[PDB]
């Protein structure tokens, strides 16, 4: 793997250096639905005209990012995710800015949302669950090695696709930082308990919510929950965990081991790194190499009928997409 | 039930993010 990453550094570095900008324009898309939307963002499936061809349109109101601060964050998440290469990773395709919004146009990943499916179907198998652990395990030795943090690991912000594999989407808190750092961001579900307590905190953070997020797929429920953040928070620091009857003990033993309050014991964090991850009993059947490779057989295949059919999302209420004739927070965004 | 006790509680849709 060391001569893969030694590459993809290169590759990412020669692109987080001098950033794609401004490669398509609104009107070379027809909007036709909205797929999804976060605390401040809507994207929409839709079609561009002259190849005919469906991508998923994150837009953001500019000033929406500026009154919530998040400013260096979105330009974050575009600079990384225009950057980064990994077959789980969404891929942006285009991006560009008006007077009024910011726009991330990405592949459509049509399977749906990791959620949907989790809530409908109640909870994954090991198998089930395993399956896609392995190929986030992989992303985050991937994104790491580049001095990447994700930060917002969720079933929210995993996509199906075609072939039952996952795509991770919204790197609106990725960050490329050597050592630690203190922005209290994430989901409160998925927060590991040195972001909570404002010590500082490094990647070590992803592999706790990998902890979370494979506890949550063979669950059907998180580990900490609550109806607040306040209560949530509070069980996270306790940090005990209970775990279903139906979990094997090696499922539970790697649970343990990540989601581990202590950080010289956490799993991902220790002197072997994500190997301690990758060599764990749970993970013995599987073939790393095959994953990367995506000869694996998925477990499960979403219903896919035509381009453009969105029948894995939840349907939103519509609304116009503005542009004003004066431009808002263009010092802001230049370099977006 | 622990599932029961998810099932009924105001957190089984979908999550926004926080950042603060
Ligand atoms: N590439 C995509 N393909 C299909 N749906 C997408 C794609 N990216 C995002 N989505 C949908 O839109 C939702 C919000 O996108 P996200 O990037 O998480 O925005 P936010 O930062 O506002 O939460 C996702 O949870 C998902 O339902
Ligand atoms: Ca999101
Ligand atoms: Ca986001």
């Amino acid at each position: 793997v060391k001569e893969f990453l030694a590459k993809a550094k290169e590759d990412f570095l020669k692109k987080w250096e001098t950033p794609s900008q401004n490669t398509a324009q609104l009107d070379q898309f027809d909007r036709i639905k909205t797929l999804g939307t976060g605390s401040f963002g809507r994207v929409m499936l839709v079609k561009h005209k002259e190849s005919g061809n469906h991508y998923a349109m994150k837009i953001l109101d500019k000033q929406k990012v500026v009154k919530l601060k998040q400013i260096e964050h979105t330009l974050n998440e575009k600079r990384i995710l225009q950057a980064v290469n990994f077959p789980f990773l969404v891929k942006l395709e285009f991006s560009f800015k008006d007077n009024s919004n910011l726009y991330m146009v990405m592949e459509y990943v049509a399977g749906g949302e990791m959620f949907s499916h989790l809530r409908r179907i109640g909870r994954f198998s090991e198998p089930h669950a395993r399956f896609y652990a392995a190929q986030i395990v992989l992303t985050f030795e991937y994104l790491h090695s580049l001095d990447l943090i994700y930060r917002d690991l969720k079933p929210e912000n995993l996509l199906i696709d075609q072939q039952g594999y996952i795509q991770v989407t919204d790197f609106g808190f990725a960050k490329r930082v050597k050592g630690r750092t203190w922005t209290l961001c994430g989901t409160p579900e998925y927060l590991a308990p040195e972001i909570i307590l404002s010590k500082g905190y490094n990647k070590a953070v992803d592999w706790w919510a990998l902890g979370v997020l494979i506890y949550e797929m063979a669950a059907g429920y998180p580990p900490f929950f609550a109806d607040q953040p306040i209560q949530i928070y509070e069980k996270i620091v306790s940090g005990k965990v209970r775990f279903p009857s139906h979990f094997s003990s090696d499922l539970k033993d790697l649970l343990r081991n990540l989601l581990q309050v202590d950080l010289t014991k956490r799993f991902g964090n220790l002197k072997n790194g994500v190997n301690d991850i990758k060599n764990h009993k749970w993970f013995a059947t599987t073939d790393w190499i095959a994953i990367y490779q995506r000869k694996v057989e998925a477990p499960f295949i979403p219903k896919f009928k035509g381009p453009g059919d969105t029948s894995n999302f939840d349907d939103y209420e519509e609304e116009e997409i503005r542009v004003s004739i004066n431009e808002k927070c263009g010092k802001e965004f230049t370099e977006f | 039930t622990t599932y029961a006790d998810f099932i009924a509680s105001g957190r089984t849709g979908r999550r926004a993010s926080i950042h603060d």
